[PDB]
């Protein structure tokens, strides 16, 4: 039945963390480390199948 | 006249078999490359679980499939009479 | 085998296997990100695409 | 006991240990006797070879004690890089306070220059524990040879040998 | 720990020096460097 979506303005978000730049640079510093990385996984930690 | 479509682009191999080499960069210099038979890929033991998936089958049809093993032969002849064997997979 | 109850319509029996998925986020440079994700009952080539 | 095949280490990436080791055939030569003027070079070149495979097992790692440990600290497998490199902040710690909410809005400092910087380690926290990480394999367990097969019935045999094994409990 | 001419080097080198000098001695009558096996290797 006669409907449609369209689309007409796009827009990006991000609300950064308003921080004392002294700390910043240096935990941002401190997570360039080889070691000190992130890791992210899931609750579903699964594979699937057809 | 007003027809509208789009192309059906693929392509056509028949007479060619496909090449991989063995080296750190993969290229076919010589028999021996540069991973090959190196030193860490000649003495330690692996598995091979490779998939081949792949087009339309119509009719059952065999994959053939090759693996780039060698099988070189010296043939010995220091007496009149006796070939010498030996052979290498 | 799965001997189930019998149905009136066609039903995709979607079986899913847990298998750990991680993604190790190696960022040693501001703005770079280098991943490699990897699964332990799966190996990365072997699957249905 | 006269003619066995130097035994080579199967591997599971992921644990970090090797399975157990295993006997080469898909390269292995014709075991076919040539003759009396080729069977010493047969068995005389792979002679060689089995002190070239037994010498590099006591100079690449030290000799065998646990054959297979998952529980394993590092001192041959190698900890990663231990080198921090820090640097400073364009604008100050305690030369901010004087403005902002006074009045003046704020946005080597070319205000009022200072030097302060503080270095902290970058290494693994705790040392490496269980398995091998990266790539440290065939330094860790080199194909090694035991030239006379299962010479030893009850007391002990290839043990940690076998791919189905754990260091726990035999069989 | 390679015999059979897999690792070994060139032809002329290892070889028997007695008939190399015959390998192009004799031109187009015997033209033969198929005959023996010809390793070429690179670096690790």
């Amino acid at each position: 039945d006669g409907a449609s979506i369209k689309f007409d303005s796009i827009c990006l978000y991000a609300t950064f963390f308003p921080m004392a730049h002294n700390t910043a640079s240096t935990l941002e510093a401190m997570l360039r480390n080889d070691t000190n990385d992130q890791s992210f996984n899931d609750y579903l930690s699964a594979a699937n199948m057809l | 006249t007003a027809v509208d479509s789009i192309t059906q682009k693929k392509f056509l191999c028949d007479r060619t078999l496909w090449r991989i080499p063995f080296s750190s960069n993969f290229m076919s210099m010589g028999a021996l490359t540069d991973l090959g038979q190196n030193l860490l890929y000649a003495n330690s033991a692996h598995a091979l679980d490779m998939t081949f998936e792949v087009d339309p089958m119509d009719e059952p049809t065999l994959l053939y499939v090759l693996f780039e093993v060698f099988d070189v032969v010296r043939v010995h002849r220091p007496h009149r009479g006796v070939i010498e064997t030996v052979y290498l997979r | 085998t799965f001997e189930v109850d019998p149905m009136d319509e066609p039903t995709l029996l979607y079986v899913l296997f847990e298998v750990f998925d991680v993604v190790r986020v190696h960022r040693p440079h501001r703005g770079v990100i280098e991943t490699v994700y990897l699964r332990t009952p799966f190996s990365a080539g072997n699957a249905t695409t | 006991k006269e003619i066995p095949t130097p035994y080579m280490w199967s591997y599971q990436p992921q644990m970090g240990l090797a399975a157990g080791a295993a006997q080469d055939y898909s390269t292995r030569i014709n075991y076919m006797s040539a003759g009396p003027h080729m069977i010493s070079r047969v068995n005389g070149i792979r002679a060689h070879r089995n002190r070239i495979l037994l010498e590099q097992a006591a100079i690449t790692t030290t000799p065998r004690n646990n054959l297979n440990p998952r529980s394993w600290p590092a001192a041959l497998v190698y900890q990663e890089s231990p080198a921090p490199t820090t640097v400073v902040l364009p604008r100050d710690a305690q030369a901010e306070v004087q403005m902002t909410n006074s009045g003046a809005q704020l946005a080597r400092p070319s205000f009022t220059p200072r030097q302060a910087i503080l270095t902290l380690q970058t290494s693994s926290s705790e040392p490496r524990s269980g398995g091998i990480g990266t790539l440290q394999f065939i330094e860790e367990f080199v194909p090694s040879v035991y030239f006379n097969p299962f010479s030893g019935p009850p007391g002990h045999y290839p043990d940690q040998f076998i791919p189905n094994f754990d260091a726990v409990k035999d069989s | 720990w390679s015999y059979m001419h897999i690792s070994g080097q060139d032809a002329s080198e290892y070889l028997s020096p007695g008939l190399v000098q015959f390998a192009r001695a004799t031109e187009t009558y015997f033209s033969l460097n198929n005959k023996f096996r010809n390793p070429t290797v690179a670096p690790t």
